[PDB]
RNA sequence: UACCCGCAGAAGAAGCACCGGCUAACUCCGUGCCAGCAGCCGCGGUAAUACGGAGGGUGCAAGCGUUAAUCGGAAUUACUGGGCGUAAAGCGCACGCAGGCGGUUUGUUAAGUCAGAUGUGAAAUCCCCGGGCUCAACCUGGGAACUGCAUCUGAUACUGG
RNA sequence: UUAGCUAGUAGGUGGGGUAACGGCUCACCUAGGCGACGAUCCCUAGCUGGUCUGAGAGGAUGACCAGCCACACUGGAACU
């Protein structure tokens, strides 16, 4: 049973730097279309579009750097089953500034950089680096 | 509170001199300082980094005459201020009273400057102090009692601290043969050859 | 495992029990010998280490070790009973603090002497 | 404004009284786990008219008998 | 009663009295409802001895607090001296 | 010019027909106090051998690390067959406080304040690699900018 | 009384533990698996730098060692921070209650979550900045902290109704 | 390797009693109340601010002091 649909897609995106594929479509939803914005935003990934009227599915587009996968370690972090809850002062940092901890929030997903500088918490969502 | 045996063993047993002597002789004419004390000075085994840390601190602790829960002590106060842990040692050692009247050179050796201390001979803006121990604030006015300054231990002191290299941290006039205190002194004003990170690292363990 | 494994079954501890269970936390405890003689260690060692059945006060009755070379202990013998097993000696696990109420110090020795109850020499 | 706490009631076989069932949302201390967990109280309700299934709406207040401190202010979603 | 007086707080020779509310049946250096500055004895010049404040000793002494012999002299000294 | 340490002699043994025959394993490992840095695992009948050996394929093997002015950049995480080390960067004056072989690979890579733990199997020989392959896929601030595309200061 | 002044003389004042590896420090003499050491590896069968004595060195210091108790190392109960093919670990298998989780879009609410404010979280204690005993220990002023709870006001990206 | 406990016990009506709310207690009525989110039973144990160890998370702990609780040879009771 697929419980989890952005476990979902780490694993396929994470696959799909492993395995050196152009493009990994799957099937998107609305937090998929927002984290791919904010992986968009960030630079891990090249492009993502959402084709699709009654199925609607995300196919991005892989980066490659001089051969080494632009991503080196997905991580979900608030899976279903242990959920995850930190305020502005407990933000968490990845790799020292050098990766991203996205935080969902009420102003929407924009990153943990983003929600630090907006002065508010949230939940972690993926830890990219 | 302080060695009461020979100075000369523990500067041949580290290896280098400890400025534990005057300095009206040279310290290889003096002594033999090319091997450890001992039946066994000559043999030279292999020491690994807990030995050379414990050499290492061992030397210093000679150097400025400290004991070990002193240096402990010493150790948590630069641990706990924020800075370079091993600068902060450093200069809280240099702080003590006799180690600034030594710099001064009103006593021959550390062993002479806290003795003058300790003896009512050192007056400190005006107030007498016997700690050896005591911490020298910027811009502090350390000063000779009466019945002190016309000794002739401390003209023979300050007629001999000509050879070394005087400090650049201290204002001390030999008119009056007062001293006073200037800004505290640093990694490079003091001597490079005393590795730090060995001593952070001993305590670390 | 699990988090809610972990929820329902708490990580739980693991007890582990002392090897002086006749101390009962306590450093010395004053006794009374019973059968002082001597036994043969375990192989590979081999000699005739002096050992004494003593009745703690407490009601415990355990055996210990005597240490140094030479003692005046015999049966109805007061003495201080301290904590520290025999590794060759199966069963022992306690000694005799000399420089108690009766056990002396050694005789003849000038070095340890904290650990065998001699006095300074003049 | 006065504090107020809502539940499930879960057995009425008396007289104005009823038992209700809140259920609240906590993080567990140590393994940071969200359970839920049941805070049960005697509510005394006179002139009874709530039967078993639905949720009701309490208020605290003064000891009655010997442990219902709670009354009932409201009747929300009554439906079985 | 609710009184205002001096609970001791420093060590061997070195007393340091703080002034406090206390209830006159509980202990000198026990319990008490707020603390309204301090009195050293032994501070030489150069050193604020005393930190009382007015404001509040006097809100309190208004329902019923009693000041006590030694803190009324303070208090005096104090408006005397500023 | 550049320094080298050797961390831990072995007697490894072979059996024979005629008995049992005795060698000797070295691990040495290299630096000049910069990201340049390598390990070596010579195999000989004696010590001397045995690191004379070690020393010079530490040396054709050594390999660069993107450490900082003082420390390193970022806390990193390094895994091995039997050894887990987490090394992170520290402040002026902390010092490698570090254990077993990570301490003499650390100080021939330059960096100065550091804090490593080893989990698992503390071995030189496995825990040397794990190390030197935690210290090899550290990133660095101009490496990520440049392969994401944005610039130092916009990820700071 | 603190404190200070003059007396005269170096006097009235240093001991304890260890020295094969862990761990900082090696050489002789005495027995001879005996005396014995021992926290683990282990030593004593004519010299074991491992026992006792001596020299020497090492460490601490008016303290030095042992014992009694807790924790770290022990990631060796692992929420941070582990495994189950073979080192210990998939129930013999299936159904299924409570429980746990849950595909996708929108609307409603705001319980979980987030931000702000108030009350409070006694005093004492930790930390930061300063002051007073010749100095430290000690005392002291302010700040921070007490990571918690309740209430009120705004958000619905996420979980839940 | 402690699965049932509770008949003043759950609640209600009426009266009496403390400074008041109160099965606090009696007289009637409805058989309920608690429990796998651990009732009942057994052993041990004063609680807390705090203390020690640990980078933290945690573990142990309650010396002095401070706040609270309980006890004055043991049990029972009442008066001012
Ligand atoms: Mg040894
Ligand atoms: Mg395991
Ligand atoms: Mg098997
Ligand atoms: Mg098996
Ligand atoms: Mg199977
Ligand atoms: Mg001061
Ligand atoms: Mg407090
Ligand atoms: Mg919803
Ligand atoms: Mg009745
Ligand atoms: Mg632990
Ligand atoms: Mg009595």
């Amino acid at each position: 049973s697929m419980q989890d649909p952005i476990a979902d897609m780490l694993t396929r995106i994470r696959n799909g730097q492993a395995a050196n594929k152009a493009a990994v479509t799957m099937p998107s939803s609305k937090l998929k279309v927002a984290i791919a914005n904010v992986l968009k935003e960030e630079g891990f990934i090249e492009d993502f579009k959402v084709e699709g009227d009654t199925k609607p599915e995300l196919e991005l587009t892989l980066k490659y750097f001089q051969g080494k996968a632009v991503v080196e370690s997905i991580q979900r972090v608030s899976r279903p089953g242990l959920r995850i809850y930190k305020r502005k002062d407990e933000l968490p940092k990845v790799m020292a500034g050098l990766g991203i901890a996205v935080v969902s929030t009420s102003k929407g997903v924009m990153t943990d950089r983003a929600a630090r500088q907006a002065g508010l918490g949230g939940e972690i969502i993926c830890y990219v680096a | 509170a302080r060695y009461l045996g020979p100075k000369l063993k523990l500067s041949r047993r580290e290896g280098t001199d400890l400025f534990l002597k005057s300095g009206v002789r040279a310290i290889d004419t003096k002594c033999k300082i090319e091997q450890a004390p001992g039946q066994h000075g000559a043999r030279k085994p292999r020491l690994s980094d807990y030995g050379v840390q414990l050499r290492e601190k061992q030397k210093v602790r000679r150097i400025y005459g400290v004991l070990e829960r002193q240096f402990r002590n010493y150790y948590k106060e630069a641990a706990r201020l924020k800075g370079n842990t091993g600068e902060n040692l450093l200069a809280l050692l240099e702080g003590r009273l006799d180690n600034v009247v030594y710099r001064m050179g009103f006593g021959a050796t550390r062993a002479e400057a806290r003795q003058l201390v300790s003896h009512k001979a050192i007056m400190v803006n005006g107030r007498v102090v016997n700690i050896a121990s005591y911490q020298v604030s910027p811009n502090d006015v350390v000063s000779i009692r009466e019945k002190a300054k016309k000794q002739s231990r401390v003209k023979a002191a300050l007629e001999l601290a000509e050879q070394r290299e005087k400090p650049t941290w201290l204002e001390v006039d030999a008119g009056k043969m007062e001293g006073t205190f200037k800004r505290k002194p640093e990694r490079s004003d003091l001597s490079a050859d005393i590795n730090e990170h060995l001593i952070v690292e001993l305590y670390s363990k | 495992a699990t988090v809610n494994q972990l929820v329902r079954k708490p990580r739980a501890r693991k007890v582990a029990k002392s090897n002086v269970p006749a101390l009962e936390a306590c450093p010395q405890k004053r006794g009374v010998c019973t059968r002082v003689y001597t036994t043969t260690p375990k192989k590979p060692n081999s000699a005739l280490r002096k050992v004494c059945r003593v009745r703690l006060t407490n009601g415990f009755e355990v055996t210990s070790y005597i240490g140094g070379e030479g003692h005046n202990l015999q049966e109805h013998s007061v003495i201080l009973i301290r904590g520290g097993r025999v590794k060759d000696l199966p069963g022992v696990r306690y000694h005799t603090v000399r420089g108690a109420l009766d056990c002396s110090g050694v005789k003849d020795r000038k070095q340890a002497r904290s650990k065998y109850g001699v006095k300074r020499p003049k | 404004k006065i504090r107020t706490l809502q539940g499930r009631v879960v057995s009425d076989k008396m007289e104005k009284s009823i038992v209700v069932a809140i259920e609240r949302f906590v993080k567990h201390p140590i393994y940071g786990k969200f359970i839920k967990r049941t805070t049960k109280l005697h509510v005394h309700d006179e002139n009874n008219e709530c039967g078993i299934g639905d949720v009701v709406e309490i208020r605290e207040c003064r000891p009655l008998s010997k442990t219902k401190s709670w009354t009932l202010v409201r009747v929300v979603e009554k439906a079985v | 009663m609710v009184t205002i007086r001096l609970a001791r707080h420093g060590a061997k020779k070195r007393p340091f009295y703080q002034v406090v509310v206390a209830d006159s049946r509980n202990a000198r250096n026990g319990r008490f409802i707020e603390r309204v500055g301090f009195f050293n004895p032994i501070a030489s010049e150069k050193e604020e001895g005393t930190r009382l404040d007015l404001d509040r000793i006097a809100h309190w002494v208004g329902q019923g607090a009693t000041i006590s012999d030694r803190v009324a002299a303070l208090i005096k000294e104090v408006n005397k001296a500023a | 010019e550049l320094q080298e340490k050797l961390i831990a002699v072995n007697r490894v043994s072979k059996t024979v027909k005629g008995g049992r025959i005795f060698s000797f394993t070295a691990l040495t490992v290299v630096g000049d106090g910069n990201g340049r840095v390598g390990f070596g695992y010579g195999k000989a009948r004696e010590v001397p051998a045995a690191i004379q050996k070690a020393m010079e394929k530490a040396r054709r093997n050594m390999i660069n690390v993107a450490l900082n002015n003082g420390t390193l950049q970022h806390p990193v995480k390094g895994v091995h067959t039997g050894s887990r080390v987490f090394m992170q960067p520290a402040s002026e004056g902390t010092g490698i406080i570090a254990g077993g072989a990570m301490r003499a690979v650390l100080e021939v890579a330059g960096v100065h304040n550091v804090l490593a733990k080893a989990y698992g199997s503390t071995n030189p020989i496995n825990v040397v690699r794990a190390t030197i392959d935690g210290l090899e896929n550290m990133n660095s601030p101009e490496m990520v900018a440049a392969k994401r595309g944005k610039s130092v200061e916009e990820i700071l």
